[PDB]
C-alpha cells in the first residue's frame, strides 16, 4: 500500500496481501517466507501485549489529576506486600502460561490442529486464520474486516513505540511518564531532553 | 574474599604503590619553573595518577599481597564487569563483523568474475550491506533453522 | 496423544498397550532395542508400585519415615527392628547375605527365559485367580497397569526429590506442613530463595 | 573520473582508509575515558 520513504521501491516479498503492509524492510530480515510467517505472529503478540502494558502503566498514574485512588508508580509496584508470596504467584503464573502458550504455539506448526476443547469434545473453535483464533475470543462477534486489522497493527506500534519511551525516560528523568508531560508542557522550550 | 583475597580501598600495598608513583613524578617538578609548559604536564600526569587510583579503589577490585588488582573470571555477579560484559559485547562485535563478510561474500558469488569483485569493492553494495549486520543474531538464528547456514 | 498436534513416530502405531506415541528423543528406533524397552518398563512399574505403599504405611503408624529405617546400620553392631521389635538375625552380614542369594536365584531365572512376550506377561503360575481368562478385559487391564505404574515412578521421584529439599523429613510430614499454610509452605521458596 | 574513483576502491587504499578511521576513533575513546580494566556500568 503506502511507501514508508517516497522514492524508494518496494521489497519483492512483501506483495501487499498482509494487514499493515507498508514495505518497510531495509535490513531484509523477512526474505524467507518461513521468517515472515513467524514474525508476523511475533509482531502481533508483541503488540498485543505492550498495548494491555501501556495501558496498565499509564492510567494508574492519571488519578492524580482527577483523585480518585492512591496508587504507587508502575516502578514501585512491584514492593508492595500482598496477600501471597511473590514465588507462589510467580509459579502460578508460570504454571498456567506454560499450557496456554504451548496450545498457542501448536497452531503456527499445525493450522487447525488445536481447535477442539480436550475435556468437553463437543466444543470447538470456528475455522479462522493463524493469528486470529475468533470463537469464544470474539463473544461481541466484531467482523474482521481488513481495516480493523490494519487498525489493530498500528496501535500495537504506537504502543510499543510508547513503552520503549516509557522505559527509557525513567532511567533518565527518574520520574513518572505523566509527570514527565506535566513538566513539558509548564515550560516547552525549557523541558527538554536537551536539559539546558 | 575470594581466594584470601582484599579489596583495594583496604590494601596498604595499593597506597604504598600510589605515594611512590606520585613521589617519583613529583620529583622531576622540582627541575622546572612552575609557569614553565613541562610543569603543567608533570601537575596533569600527578593529578590523572590520582584519579586513576580512586577510580580503582571505588570499583570493588580485590588485591593480592603485591598490592595489585585481580581478575576474578568464574562467573561470580560481583565481578561481572570485569570478564562477562566486555566478553559479550565483543562476541557481538565479531559476529557483526564475520556476518557482513559472509553476506557480502554470498551476494558477489554469481557473477562472472567474482575474483575482481575481491580486489576492487563494490563500494555501494558493501556500504548496503554494513547496515544489515547490526541484527546479525537473529538471521543466524532464522538461517540455522532454516538450515541455510551450512553448505549442502 | 501424549501432545495433540504432533506427529507420531512410525513404530508407534497406537496398539501397544499405554502407546500415546511418547518418544522426543527417539530411543525406540531399533527394533531390537523397542522391545526390551517394555519388559524393563513394566519391571521398574511393577517394583516402584510395591515401594509406594511400604513408605506410607510405616511412616503412618509412626514407625519413623523411610530413610530413618536405614540409619542404623551404618552404626558399629546396629541391630533391625520390624514393628519395634528387634528381629534375632537383623545383623548386617547375615541381612546382605541373605538378600543377595535369594535374589540371584530368581532374578537368573527369568533372565534364562527366550518367549519375549513371557518376559512381560508370564502368565501361568503367577495368576493364580484366572484373570486372563478374558482377551476382552485383559487389554483393560493391561492398560489400567501400564497407567498406574508410570504414576507410582513419578509418585517414587517426589518422594525422592522432597527428600533432599527437606532433610530428615517424610512425605506425610511434608503433606502436613503444606496443609497447615498453603499459600507460603509450597515449592516456590525453594526455587527462588 | 570514473577511473579515479576505481582506484580509490583497491584494496590498500580502502583498507588503510578504514584503519586511519577506526584507529583515530580508538585513540579519541581511549583520550575520553582512560585507564578502563573494569566495564563499571
Ligand atoms: C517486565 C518487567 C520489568 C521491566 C520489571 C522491572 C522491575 N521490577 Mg519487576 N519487572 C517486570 C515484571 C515483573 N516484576 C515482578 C515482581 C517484582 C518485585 C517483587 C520487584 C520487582 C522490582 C522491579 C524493579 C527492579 C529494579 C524494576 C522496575 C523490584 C522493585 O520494584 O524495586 C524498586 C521489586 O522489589 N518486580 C513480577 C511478578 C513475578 C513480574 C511479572
Ligand atoms: C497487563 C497488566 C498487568 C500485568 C497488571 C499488573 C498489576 N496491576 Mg494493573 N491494570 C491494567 C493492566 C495490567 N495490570 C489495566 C489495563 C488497567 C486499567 C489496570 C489497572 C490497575 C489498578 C487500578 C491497579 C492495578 C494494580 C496492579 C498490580 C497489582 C494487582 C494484581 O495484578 O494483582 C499488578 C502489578 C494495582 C496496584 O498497582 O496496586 C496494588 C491497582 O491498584 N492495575
Ligand atoms: C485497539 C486495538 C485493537 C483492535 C482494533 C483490535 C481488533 C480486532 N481484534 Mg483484537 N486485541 C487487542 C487490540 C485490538 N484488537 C488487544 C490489546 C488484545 C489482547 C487482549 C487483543 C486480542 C484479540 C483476540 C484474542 C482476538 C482479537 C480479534 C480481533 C478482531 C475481531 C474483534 C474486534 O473487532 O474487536 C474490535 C475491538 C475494538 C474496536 C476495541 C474497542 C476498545 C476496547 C476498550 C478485530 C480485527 C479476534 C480475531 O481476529 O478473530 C476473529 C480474536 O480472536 N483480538
Ligand atoms: C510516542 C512516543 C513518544 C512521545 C510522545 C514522547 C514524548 C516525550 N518525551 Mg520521549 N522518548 C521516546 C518516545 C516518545 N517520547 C522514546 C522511544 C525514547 C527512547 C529513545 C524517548 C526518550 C526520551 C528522553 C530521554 C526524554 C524524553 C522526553 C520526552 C518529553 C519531552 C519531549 C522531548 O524532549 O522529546 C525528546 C524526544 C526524543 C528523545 C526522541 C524520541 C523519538 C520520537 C519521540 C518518536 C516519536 C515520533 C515528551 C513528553 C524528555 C522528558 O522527560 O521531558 C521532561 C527526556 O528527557 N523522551
Ligand atoms: C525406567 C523406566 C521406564 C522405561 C524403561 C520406559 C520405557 C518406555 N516407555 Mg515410558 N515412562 C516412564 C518410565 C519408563 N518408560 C515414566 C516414569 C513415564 C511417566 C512420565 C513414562 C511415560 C511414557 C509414555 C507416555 C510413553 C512411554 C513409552 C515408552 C516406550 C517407548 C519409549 C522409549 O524408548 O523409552 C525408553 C527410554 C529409556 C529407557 C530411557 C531411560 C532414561 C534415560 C536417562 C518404552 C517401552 C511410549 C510407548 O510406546 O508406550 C508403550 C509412550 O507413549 N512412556
Ligand atoms: C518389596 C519392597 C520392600 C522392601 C525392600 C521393604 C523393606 C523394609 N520394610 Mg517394608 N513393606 C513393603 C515392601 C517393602 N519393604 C510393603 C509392600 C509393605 C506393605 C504391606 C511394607 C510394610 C512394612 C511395615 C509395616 C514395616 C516395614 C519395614 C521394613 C524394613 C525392615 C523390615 C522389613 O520389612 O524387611 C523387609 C522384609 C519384608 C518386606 C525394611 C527396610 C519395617 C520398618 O519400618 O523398619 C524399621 C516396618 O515396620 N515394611
Ligand atoms: C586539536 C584539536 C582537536 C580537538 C579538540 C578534537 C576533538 C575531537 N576529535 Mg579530533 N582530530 C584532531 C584534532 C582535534 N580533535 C586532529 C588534528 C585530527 C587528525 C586530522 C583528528 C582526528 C580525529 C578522528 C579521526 C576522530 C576525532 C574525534 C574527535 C572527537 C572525539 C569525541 C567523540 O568521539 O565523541 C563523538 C563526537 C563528537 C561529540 C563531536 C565530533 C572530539 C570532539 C572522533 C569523532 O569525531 O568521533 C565521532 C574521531 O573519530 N578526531
Ligand atoms: C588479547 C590481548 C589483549 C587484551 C585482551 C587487551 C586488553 C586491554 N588493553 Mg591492551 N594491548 C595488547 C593486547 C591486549 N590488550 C597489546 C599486544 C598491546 C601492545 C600494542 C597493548 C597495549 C595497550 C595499551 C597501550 C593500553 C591497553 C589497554 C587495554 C585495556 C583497554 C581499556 C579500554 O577501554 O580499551 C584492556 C584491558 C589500555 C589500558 O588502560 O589498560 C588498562 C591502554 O592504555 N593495551
Ligand atoms: C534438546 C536438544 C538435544 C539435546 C541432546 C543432544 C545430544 C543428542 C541426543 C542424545 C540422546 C541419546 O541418548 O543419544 C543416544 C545416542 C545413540 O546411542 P547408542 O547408539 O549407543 O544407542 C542407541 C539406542 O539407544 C537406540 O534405541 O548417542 C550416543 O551414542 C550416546 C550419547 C551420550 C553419551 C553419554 C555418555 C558419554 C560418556
Ligand atoms: C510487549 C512489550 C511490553 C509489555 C509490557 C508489559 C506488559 C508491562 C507490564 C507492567 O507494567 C505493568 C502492566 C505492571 C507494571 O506495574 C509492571 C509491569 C509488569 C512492568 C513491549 C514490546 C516492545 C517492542 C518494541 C519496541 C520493538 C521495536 C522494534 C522495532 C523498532 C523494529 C524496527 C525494525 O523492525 C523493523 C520495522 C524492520 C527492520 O527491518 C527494521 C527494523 C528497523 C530493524
Amino acid at each position: 500500500k503506502g511507501e514508508w520513504l517516497p522514492g524508494l521501491a518496494s521489497p519483492d516479498y512483501l506483495t501487499g496481501s498482509l494487514a499493515g503492509d507498508n514495505g518497510f524492510d531495509p535490513l531484509g530480515l523477512a526474505e524467507d517466507p518461513e521468517n515472515l510467517k513467524w514474525f508476523v505472529q511475533a509482531e502481533l503478540v508483541n503488540g498485543r501485549w505492550a498495548m494491555l502494558g501501556v495501558a496498565g502503566m499509564l492510567l494508574p498514574e492519571v488519578f492524580t489529576k482527577i483523585g480518585i485512588i492512591n496508587v504507587p508508580e508502575w516502578y514501585d509496584a512491584g514492593k508492595e506486600q500482598y496477600f501471597a508470596s511473590s514465588s507462589t504467584l510467580f509459579v502460578i503464573e508460570f504454571i498456567l502460561f506454560h499450557y496456554v502458550e504451548i496450545r498457542r504455539w501448536q497452531d503456527i506448526k499445525n493450522p487447525g490442529s488445536v481447535n477442539q476443547d480436550p475435556i468437553f469434545k463437543q466444543y470447538s473453535l470456528p475455522k479462522g486464520e493463524v493469528g486470529y483464533p475468533g470463537g469464544i475470543f470474539n463473544p461481541l462477534n466484531f467482523a474482521p474486516t481488513q481495516e480493523a486489522k490494519e487498525k489493530e497493527l498500528a496501535n500495537g506500534r504506537l504502543a510499543m513505540l510508547a513503552f520503549l519511551g516509557f522505559v527509557v525516560q525513567h532511567n533518565v528523568t527518574g520520574k513518572g511518564p505523566f509527570e514527565n508531560l506535566l513538566q513539558h508542557l509548564s515550560d516547552p522550550w525549557h523541558n527538554t531532553i536537551v536539559q539546558t | 574474599d575470594i581466594s584470601g583475597l582484599t579489596p583495594c580501598k583496604d590494601s596498604k600495598q595499593f597506597a604504598k604503590r600510589e605515594k611512590q608513583q606520585i613521589k617519583k613524578l613529583e620529583s622531576s617538578l622540582k627541575l622546572y619553573a612552575p609557569e614553565s609548559a613541562p610543569a603543567l604536564a608533570l601537575n596533569a600526569q600527578i593529578e590523572k595518577t590520582k584519579r586513576r587510583f580512586d577510580n580503582y579503589g571505588k570499583y570493588g577490585l580485590l588485591c593480592g599481597s603485591d598490592g595489585l588488582p585481580h581478575l576474578i573470571v568464574n562467573g561470580d555477579q560481583r565481578h561481572w564487569g570485569e570478564f562477562i560484559t566486555p566478553g559479550i559485547l565483543f562476541l557481538y562485535i565479531a559476529g557483526w563483523i564475520g556476518w557482513v563478510g559472509r553476506s557480502y561474500l554470498i551476494a558477489i558469488s554469481g557473477e562472472k568474475k567474482p575474483a575482481m569483485k575481491e580486489i576492487i569493492i563494490d563500494v555501494p553494495l558493501a556500504s548496503r550491506i554494513i547496515f544489515r549486520g547490526f541484527i546479525w543474531p537473529v538471521a543466524a538464528y532464522r538461517e540455522f533453522l532454516n538450515g541455510d547456514l551450512i553448505a549442502k | 496423544h501424549w501432545m495433540p498436534g504432533e506427529p507420531r513416530p512410525a513404530y508407534l502405531d497406537g496398539s501397544a498397550p499405554g502407546d500415546f506415541g511418547f518418544d522426543p528423543l527417539g530411543l525406540g528406533e531399533v527394533p531390537a532395542n523397542l522391545e526390551r524397552y517394555k519388559e524393563s518398563e513394566l519391571i521398574h512399574c511393577r517394583w516402584a508400585m510395591l515401594a509406594v505403599p511400604g513408605i506410607l504405611v510405616p511412616e503412618a503408624l509412626g514407625y519413623g519415615n523411610w530413610v530413618k529405617a536405614q540409619e542404623w546400620a551404618a552404626l558399629p553392631g546396629g541391630q533391625a527392628t520390624y514393628l519395634g521389635n528387634p528381629v534375632p538375625w537383623g545383623t548386617l552380614p547375615t541381612i546382605l547375605a541373605i538378600e543377595f542369594l535369594a535374589i540371584a536365584f530368581v532374578e537368573h531365572q527369568r533372565s534364562m527365559e527366550k518367549d519375549p512376550e513371557k518376559k512381560k506377561y508370564p502368565g501361568g503360575a503367577f495368576d493364580p485367580l484366572g484373570y486372563s481368562k478374558d482377551p476382552k478385559k485383559l487389554e483393560e487391564l493391561k492398560v489400567k497397569e501400564i497407567k498406574n505404574g508410570r504414576l507410582a515412578l513419578l509418585a517414587f521421584v517426589g518422594f525422592c526429590v522432597q527428600q533432599s529439599a527437606y532433610p530428615g523429613t517424610g512425605p506425610l510430614e511434608n503433606l502436613a506442613t503444606h496443609l497447615a499454610d498453603p499459600w507460603h509452605n509450597n515449592i516456590g521458596d525453594i526455587v527462588i530463595p | 573520473m570514473r577511473d579515479l574513483k576505481t582506484y580509490l576502491s583497491v584494496a590498500p587504499v580502502l583498507s588503510t582508509l578504514w584503519f586511519g578511521s577506526l584507529a583515530g576513533l580508538l585513540i579519541e575513546i581511549n583520550r575520553l575515558f582512560p585507564d578502563a580494566l573494569t566495564f563499571p556500568f
